């Protein structure tokens, strides 16, 4: 009997090793095997070896083509089931969510004869298993192979699959597939038909035979991780590119960043909601609640203490046709807000992962078709968006991964990185708002400054009495009428002798100086050539006069004196030969506004006191401020005397003004001083004056150097005045210096220099003599040598030096005869 | 067909209770920037302007007396 | 015995095989898959039968362990293929790409039938690098196919450089590429078939069949390398993003912070960063000497942007030994990183440079000696530029001596390119930092000029505080008593001018007299002595308030003084002070005096419609918040601070009261909170005696604030309760201002003004005035009359004014009616 | 010694005209972005208007007549 043969074989180990360990004839092994084995095989061992080697080679060839994973592991599971004489095997795939581990199913009830259709499980049929329930959880958590002799005696065993699948288990054997120190999957064999329990040989075969499925799963896991990391890197790079494009508000930045990376997320829909950031309410909004007219707020509150209020929601529909929608005021029944998950996320600040949203109890869902397209929510993942101050500014929620699988650890890491990067970028929005507010404040301050400096309607009537003579406002007057009015009021060319080197303003009022300033412009002839409006000219002169502060020395009188000295240098000194009319226009205009807003202190005091002037401007603190203020006044339409000028002429005038105003700095004059000497020396040998005038009229750089030198000479012109005018101005500068020294002593608590203290007020003649010897003499001697018409300046300078020296010797004799004679 | 696991509709699990959620990632990536060595030299200065060019020491002293320095 | 059993087994050999594979297959599978040193006769060359084929197949399968050392496994496969293919030597040429030009270096060389790993492994310094278009190796790289060369002489693309170098002769070649699916990963080769003319087709079949095992090993190696590189790139980017957004800082500190943290993810011994100077154009005094001929023009390298190449700061990161970080301002040309000349070349061209075997390079000048005592010597470098959003090079970053002793490859280039791309984008933050600093400084400068133009100087203060005449000292030297005597001498009498009455008129008085009356008002509240207010500061503050008001048709200093006088009269004559304290009353008056300090003559609607900067800044209540801000600015000045002798709590309470008062002047805000004041008034009538009501109100802050707002609103509109003579002129002033704003609206903008503003309808003023009286003022005045009996004069005055305005409007309407029927309709 | 018989360094059968890679400026590079859908109604758009919600259109029109609104 066949059963008799089988039993006699199995209960007789002595004979079994003998007959099967026999040299079998080649034709016998040829007939025994199906089809025909090659000549190599001669025994059962060789036949089994050849067959198994061929099967393993075919399996390797299958893995070679691409990443199949499922098919290869199914075939090796069938082979292992045949080898082990079991009847069931399964594949449980490791997955991590919310920081906890799970063991889903990927292959179930694989039998020695089966097809991939009846063992593969769709994502909607997996039996998830926590890391505590069941033997599989123990295997996953202990990272060790587990053999169970009897299931009924196993403490950590779960029967959950038995009722569902209607099966009874009597033996279990499992092992974790590892990719280093992380579990990838577990493979389990159930209900050993071979015998009562798993023998040691079956354990050894199970351990050895699985070194190939481990390789396949390792390849699959490595490919998945590489793809995920590449996608995360691309997302971060694109977000960084979009964030740094410009400075905008939070909403624009968030929308750009979220829209640009819509292809790297692989999601059906995702919505972004923005939370209000109002910390406190105003008095007129808290009054009704405190008076019992309205009920106090009672609802969810963020951990910062604010009120959850989504004031804007942006939707991204991607499954069908792209439809980006922005909701101004999100209704309470919005398809995203109605779940209640974003509100809970805002209250807590937790990353929430949902596997089966319809079968949920904490948050309610629609549990049906959201839209006519029949898109049903199946997987949700929500994260907060916090800045560097740990304040939630929004909530991002993602739905329905495209591939049809629940959100795993990699997706959580990717989207958390995206939201983390977007949270830090809020610092750009704060800087944007702060910049806008600063700009608005500066513009307001500039307007308030402009109102006070400008000349109003009533003030202009002191110079343009059109309200009575014409009975009309100056704006509506005609050019001819304005000129006729101006002719009478304006002083005559020789009334105030504005052409001389000895002009004194001590006998004229401020209005007289303004009228003389207008008369200089009329004398230069630029009024009729450039079509300068006369009302604009008068208003500009009055505004410039008002711009100067009411300080001791650097008041409007100093500016007018410098302008008049430049005018007489151009006209009386015959330095106009080298310059055109536009250059003279710009020169006079720059001379008027060279000390427009002097505060009464020099540059060094600005540097030492950390004034904002010393911070905004680095090299020439005050001299750059005056130019900026003067150009600010000229930018106004009503005060722009450059209204009718070509673009090239305007740029030329602006460049000349920039050169002239900054040139008044004494340090720059000291540095670039020998170039003027070289130019003078070149002039002295060229030829008669006509050829030199012809040549120098074309050299731009030499003309600019002479321009700067004339600026410097005009700035210090107060010394080349007659001794009556001198010795009176010299007291004003001393008073200003003494005031600055007092400010230095009280505020900065530093001892002033011997020039800048009231105690050494008897050494003024010596200091004046030293200043004359050091600074003025070089420039005035060089200008006298250049043009012989400027000799009176040098003569008066030498006379003033003689007078100051005589005073110094008198003081020295007095102090000598006191100290070294009276005491001794 | 009845499927391998005999389960339809959605994933089943033998775990009941309130779900747990991850806290955040707010420690691994978190005076500003002062512990970095070599940090002292870096920083914009307010003395990047040349005081004066090649001048005699007596003239340099004289410039200070007149506040032009 | 089982003789009948063995006969039965012979009868059905299938059953015997079944029994054997049930009870014995597991043992043979366990033994074969375990260490068994497969026995194949390798002594001679012979054909392989099924048993030996199975043995060699189970080998190369025993090696599929967890460690999976690629080199050892591929070496074993090659050693077996040596016997299988009947070849003499084999080698492995790895595939790498540098500078976009792929190379083919060697890793395994000269493996024969009986060889060992140490004698065939190739160190990184012994590689034979081959271009991709020189030999048959390059041909198989390009064609991506197996190539068989029966004779080397007939081959056109065969190179004998290795043959001469290795004193070897090749007559046969057969190669095949190992691919990851679309990109080659390595090339295997055979040479000099033993005991044969050339490699046959069977050798090709054997090589193709046994190449399967090496493909998986190459795949796992490549996948692991790529995954590691991508993870490193992601970490680098995220760390850099974390460190950039910490705060706003200049480029140097930001770059140092970004580059210090990612030092671990960059597998380099050294790396340094140099910073270029971004100055584009000099100034006139710097171009004068060059043009005049005092200094030779600059001659040297220039960036493509058109600037001189100057490195003003270089940061060195040394990591091979002890971690040192140094910064060298104005580095000399002798610097170790700059002496090579590669940074200057990169700055000139803006190209990514990858250099292998740097010492043996002729284009540049690299040091060929140990740079330090440890013997660290430059072998491989990589330098790339940093480019901002305007395609301008900002700096150059260089990297040296990869840690694993291998030349830089494509992955390193991509990683560092992503890092430098991120760094170049982040330059926006330092630019915004500098712009912010400049804007803040510019704002601070302009605000001082307003302070000077509004503050009362020492010359104007002598018009009231005549200290320079009664004494010889300036007000600073004088003590408080002398100032008090001078003020009491100068200030006008209170009852003579009727400063606490509801009919006070400012028409005869002058503005200086109004300032003196304001000082007298402050004195009359007994507030100066209580809080130790400096009298000089009080006078200067009042004069500054007088000067700060614009010379507008209506909203002059006179209007502010009228509002302040009305508030004082309400506090004193109206007996509304019983609730508030002295400090609250002081805040009342001070906020009343500065409610429209800087009015421009236009309402909030014009500010919103014309997009004024005030509308952009404030938004909700433009002019009220502007006035509050400007008024608080003046009080913050030391010379104009009357709150200086106040503790923190008192000062905070005063400031809060001021903000409550000034904003409350808004008409919409008053319109939205009338019913609450009505409810307070109604509640006031449920108490028996006035004393109880005063006691209750003194402890209710919100109702006091509501009364604050309502009294401010009543004082703002107080000009409509004056006798007929004053109203007849104030109405015309207000109408003139409104007409001016309307004609401004018609010109600058393109909307017709409302009938309340257009100048043509100048004869409908009585109708608008009576409508305004019926709509707005009557409610507040009636409520205040109900609240306190002493406010009735205002109610009777306003009702008389309404009667007169109604009479005028009726006369005008009758005139228009008559002029339109007898003259236009019936004729 | 070595299988490749060279110890000094890598050897190649070529010459020394060094070639270097150009920077990539096509993938990422080539207000700023307005073609994005939904970008039009997403700015600051400061148009905060008090709803009032307590005044009928008679008194609302009367209030707007006097310019207080
Ligand atoms: N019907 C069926 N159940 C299985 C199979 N494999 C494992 N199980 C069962 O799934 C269960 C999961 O928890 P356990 O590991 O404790 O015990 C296991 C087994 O009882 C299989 O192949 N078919
Ligand atoms: N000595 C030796 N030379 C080899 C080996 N493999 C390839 N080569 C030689 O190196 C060369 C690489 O490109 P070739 O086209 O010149 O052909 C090859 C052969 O000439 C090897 O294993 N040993
Ligand atoms: C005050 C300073 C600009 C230089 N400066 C000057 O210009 N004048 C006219 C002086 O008399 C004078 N005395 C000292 N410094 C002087
Ligand atoms: C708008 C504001 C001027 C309020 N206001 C006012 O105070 N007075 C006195 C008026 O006559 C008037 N007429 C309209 N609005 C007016
Ligand atoms: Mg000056
Ligand atoms: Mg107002
Ligand atoms: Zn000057
Ligand atoms: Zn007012």
């Amino acid at each position: 009997s066949e059963g008799q043969v089988h039993r006699f074989l199995d209960q007789n180990p002595g004979f079994a090793d003998q007959y099967f360990g026999r040299k079998l004839s080649p034709e016998d092994v040829a007939n025994a095997c199906e089809d025909g084995c090659p000549e190599g095989c001669t025994s059962f061992r060789e036949l089994c070896q050849v067959e198994e080697s061929a099967a393993l080679f075919e399996l390797v060839q299958d893995m070679q083509e691409n990443v199949n994973m499922e098919r290869v592991v199914f075939k090796i599971l069938r082979r292992l089931c045949s080898i082990l004489h079991a009847d069931r095997c399964s594949l449980f795939m490791y997955r991590q969510r919310n920081g906890v581990a799970e063991l889903a199913t990927r292959l179930f009830s694989v039998q020695p004869d089966s097809v991939l259709e009846d063992c593969l499980v769709p994502p909607d049929s997996e039996i998830v298993f926590p890391l505590d329930i069941g033997v599989v959880g123990h295997v996953a958590q202990t990272k060790k192979m587990v053999n169970v002799q009897d299931v009924m005696e196993c403490p950590h065993f779960s029967s959950f699959a038995d009722e569902l699948t209607d099966y009874v288990t009597r033996n279990i054997l499992a092992t974790p597939i590892m990719n280093g120190k992380d579990v990838v999957a577990v493979i389990m064999a159930v209900n050993k038909l071979d015998g009562p329990c798993f023998t040691s040989e079956d354990e050894d075969v199970f351990l050895k035979y699985l070194n190939f499925g481990t390789l396949n799963l390792k390849i699959y896991h490595l490919s998945y991780l590489h793809n995920c990391e590449t996608r995360r890197g691309q997302v971060l790079l694109w977000s960084a590119n979009k964030v740094f494009e410009e400075l905008t508000d939070i909403e624009r930045q968030f929308h750009k960043a979220f829209y640009t990376v819509r292809a790297y997320l692989n999601c059906d829909r995702y919505s972004v909601g923005l939370l209000d950031m109002t910390k406190e309410k105003e008095f007129f909004d808290v009054w009704p609640v405190l008076m019992g007219e309205a009920q106090a707020y009672s609802g969810p509150r963020t951990p910062d203490g604010r009120e959850i209020l989504f004031y804007k929601v942006i939707d991204y529909i991607l499954h069908g046709k792209e439809d980006i929608k922005v909701i101004p005021s999100p209704p309470a029944d919005h398809w995203a807000l109605a779940s209640g998950l974003p509100t809970y996320v805002a209250e807590s600040g937790f990353i929430c992962n949902i596997m089966n949203a319809p079968a949920d109890e904490m948050f309610n869902f629609q549990e049906g078709p959201l839209d006519d397209s029949g898109w049903i929510v199946k997987n949700v993942l929500s994260m907060p968006i916090v800045n560097k101050k740990e304040e939630i500014v929004g909530v991002a929620t993602f739905y329905n991964r495209k591939d049809g699988k629940p959100f795993d650890e990699q997706d959580e890491v990717l989207m958390e990185s995206l939201t983390q990067f977007l949270g830090w970028s809020v610092l750009n929005t704060d800087t944007y708002d702060k910049m806008n507010k600063l700009e608005n404040r500066k513009d307001i301050a500039q307007d308030m400054v402009l109102y006070h400096v400008r000349c109003d309607r009533e003030e202009i009537q002191l110079i343009l009495p059109t309200r009575e003579r014409l009975g009309k406002e100056p704006a509506d007057c005609e050019e001819d009428e304005l000129g006729k009015i101006l002719k009478e009021v304006l002083p005559g060319p020789a009334k105030f002798d504005i052409y001389e080197f000895h002009f004194s303003d001590l006998e004229c009022t401020e209005l007289e100086l303004v009228k003389c300033g207008i008369q200089m412009y009329y004398e230069l002839g630029v009024v009729r050539k450039f079509q300068i409006p006369q009302e604009v000219l008068v208003r500009f002169l009055f505004s410039v006069s008002k711009g100067y502060r009411r300080i001791t020395y650097h008041n409007w009188r100093h500016g007018f004196n410098v302008a008049q000295t430049m005018f007489t240098l151009l006209m009386t000194g015959k330095l106009k030969s080298y310059y055109t009319d536009l250059e003279a226009f710009a020169m006079v205009t720059a001379g008027l506004c060279h000390d427009i807003d002097h505060r009464g202190t020099n540059n060094l005091y600005q540097m030492k006191s950390q004034n904002p002037l010393a911070k905004l401007h680095g090299s020439s603190i005050l001299e750059r401020h005056h130019l900026e203020f003067g150009k600010f006044l000229l930018s106004e339409e009503t005060l722009n005397i450059y209204q009718n000028l070509n673009r090239r002429q305007h740029e030329h005038v602006i460049h000349l003004m920039d050169i002239a105003i900054i040139a008044t700095d004494l340090a720059l004059y000291f540095k670039k001083r020998t170039m003027f000497q070289k130019i003078v020396d070149e002039s002295k040998n060229y030829e008669d004056r006509k050829s030199w005038v012809e040549y120098l009229s074309l050299e731009t750089t030499r003309k600019e150097i002479v321009m700067a030198m004339m600026m410097t000479a005009c700035d210090l012109s107060a010394i080349t005045k007659p001794w009556e005018v001198q010795s009176k101005v010299a007291l004003l500068v001393a008073a200003e210096f003494w005031e600055q020294g007092d400010l230095e002593r009280t505020v900065l608590d530093q001892q002033p220099i011997p020039m800048m203290d009231r105690n050494k007020a008897a050494e003024l003649p010596k200091l004046q003599v030293g200043f004359i010897d050091f600074v003025c003499t070089f420039v005035y001697k060089e200008f006298s040598r250049f043009h012989e018409e400027i000799l009176p300046m040098f003569d008066r300078l030498q006379n003033n030096r003689k007078e100051w020296k005589a005073l110094a010797d008198e003081y020295e004799a007095k102090v000598k005869a006191l100290e070294e004679d009276q005491k001794k | 067909i009845r499927s391998a696991t005999r389960v339809m509709g959605g994933p089943v699990t033998p775990r009941k209770g309130p779900p747990k959620f991850k806290q955040r990632q707010t420690r691994q990536f978190k005076g500003f920037g002062d512990d970095i060595p070599g940090m002292e030299g870096l920083g914009t200065d307010i003395t990047v302007i040349c005081p004066w060019e090649a001048f005699n020491h007596l003239e340099l002293h004289e410039l200070a007396q007149y506040g032009i320095i | 015995t089982a003789e009948e059993v063995e006969k039965f087994l012979d009868s059905n050999v299938s059953f015997a095989k079944q029994y054997y594979n049930l009870r014995y297959r597991a043992k043979v599978i366990s033994d074969l898959l375990g260490p068994r040193e497969a026995a194949v006769d390798f002594s001679n060359y012979h054909a392989l039968n099924s048993v030996e084929e199975s043995e060699i197949i189970f080998d190369l399968l025993r090696d599929f362990q967890d460690n999976l050392q690629a080199e050892k496994c591929v070496f074993n496969v090659m050693k077996k293929l040596c016997f299988l293919l009947q070849a003499d030597r084999m080698s492995l040429f790895m595939y790498r790409a540098r500078n976009g030009i792929a190379e083919l270096a060697t890793r395994l060389f000269n493996v024969h039938k009986d060889a060992v790993l140490e004698e065939c492994l190739v160190a990184p310094d012994s590689e034979i690098v081959f271009p991709l278009d020189m030999g048959v190796v390059g041909h198989v790289a390009l064609s991506k196919k197996i190539v068989n060369v029966p004779n080397t002489e007939e081959d056109e693309h065969f190179c004998d450089f290795v043959d001469t170098l290795t004193e070897y002769q090749t007559k046969n070649i057969l190669a095949s590429p190992i691919m990851n699916g679309k990109d080659v990963v390595a090339i295997i080769m055979v040479v000099n078939k033993v005991d044969g003319p050339h490699f046959t087709e069977n050798d090709e079949e054997i090589l193709l069949k046994y190449l399967n095992f090496a493909n998986l090993i190459m795949k796992v190696f490549h996948l692991s390398y790529l995954h590691n590189c991508e993870t490193r790139r992601g970490q680098i980017l995220l760390w850099s993003g974390s460190k950039v957004f910490e705060e706003l800082t200049d480029i140097e500190r930001q770059f140092h912070k970004a580059l210090y943290t990612v030092r671990a993810f960059l597998n380099c011994d050294r790396y340094s960063v140099g910073l270029l100077d971004m100055t584009k154009q000099k100034e006139f005094f710097d171009v004068w000497p060059v043009l005049m001929g005092e200094a030779p023009p600059y001659a040297g390298p220039r960036t493509p942007d058109g600037r001189e190449i100057n490195f003003y700061k270089v940061i060195d990161y040394i990591l091979h030994g002890k971690e040192d970080i140094k910064v060298i301002p104005n580095p000399p040309p002798d610097h170790w990183a700059l002496v090579s000349g590669l940074p200057t070349y990169v700055a000139q061209n803006g190209l990514i440079c990858n250099i292998m075997n740097a010492p043996s390079e002729d284009f540049f000048a690299f040091q060929k000696e140990p740079l330090d005592e440890s013997g660290w010597m430059i072998k491989n470098v990589l330098s790339m530029p940093i480019v901002n959003k305007k395609e301008e090079i900002v700096g150059v970053a260089t990297f040296y001596n990869r840690k694993d002793g291998k030349p830089f490859d494509e992955m390193d280039e991509t990683l560092m390119e992503s890092l430098t791309q991120f760094l170049g984008w982040s330059v926006l933050n330092p630019d915004t930092y500098e712009l912010m600093n400049k804007l803040e400084n510019r704002k601070d400068i302009f605000q001082d000029m307003v302070k000077y133009h509004v503050k009362c100087d020492n010359e104007e203060i002598q018009t009231i505080l005549k200290t320079r005449e009664v004494y010889g000292k300036e007000p600073w030297e004088c003590e408080e008593e002398e100032l008090a005597e001078i003020l009491q001498g100068e200030l006008p009498d209170a009852d003579k001018y009727e400063i606490n009455k509801f009919h006070f008129s400012d028409l005869p008085l002058t503005e200086l007299e109004l300032v003196k009356c304001g000082i007298q008002m402050y004195y009359e509240l007994k507030v100066v002595d209580k809080f130790h207010i400096p009298q000089e500061a009080l006078v200067r503050f009042m004069y500054s308030l007088s000067k700060g008001y614009r010379r507008i048709t209506y909203h002059n200093w006179r209007h502010g003084f009228n509002v302040g006088q009305t508030m004082f009269s309400l506090l004193v004559t109206g007996k509304l002070k019983r609730y508030f304290t002295d400090l609250e009353a002081l805040a009342m008056v001070t906020a009343a005096f500065c409610h429209d300090i800087d009015h421009r003559g236009t309402n909030n609607l014009y500010q919103m419609k014309s997009q004024n900067p005030l509308a952009k800044l404030h938004g909700s209540s433009i002019l009220e918040r502007h006035h509050l801000e400007f008024g608080k600015t003046l009080l913050r000045d030391e010379s104009l601070n009357i709150f200086q002798n106040l503790n923190r709590r008192q000062h905070e309470h005063a400031i809060h009261m001021m903000d409550i008062a000034i904003i409350a002047t808004d008409l919409a805000l008053y319109f939205k909170k009338r019913t609450m004041f009505q409810k307070i008034v109604d509640q006031s009538k449920t108490y028996e005696t006035q004393q109880e009501w005063t006691q209750y109100m003194m402890l209710d802050q919100t109702r006091k604030e509501i009364v604050m707002a309502m009294m401010m609103t009543a004082c703002d509109l107080s000009a409509i309760t004056k006798p007929w003579e004053v109203q007849s002129k104030v109405a015309l002033l207000v109408a003139a201002e409104f007409w001016e704003q309307g004609d401004l609206e018609r010109t600058v903008l393109q909307q017709n003004p409302i009938p309340m503003m257009d100048r043509n309808k100048a004869d409908e003023l009585p109708k608008l005035q009576v409508g305004f009286i019926d709509f707005v003022c009557t409610f507040v005045y009636k409520e205040f009359s109900r609240f306190h009996e002493e406010i009735t004069p205002m109610l009777d005055g306003i009702t008389n004014n309404r009667k007169e305005w109604k009479a005028l409007a009726d006369e005008y309407e009758t005139k228009m009616k008559g002029l339109e029927e007898e003259k236009q309709k019936q004729q």
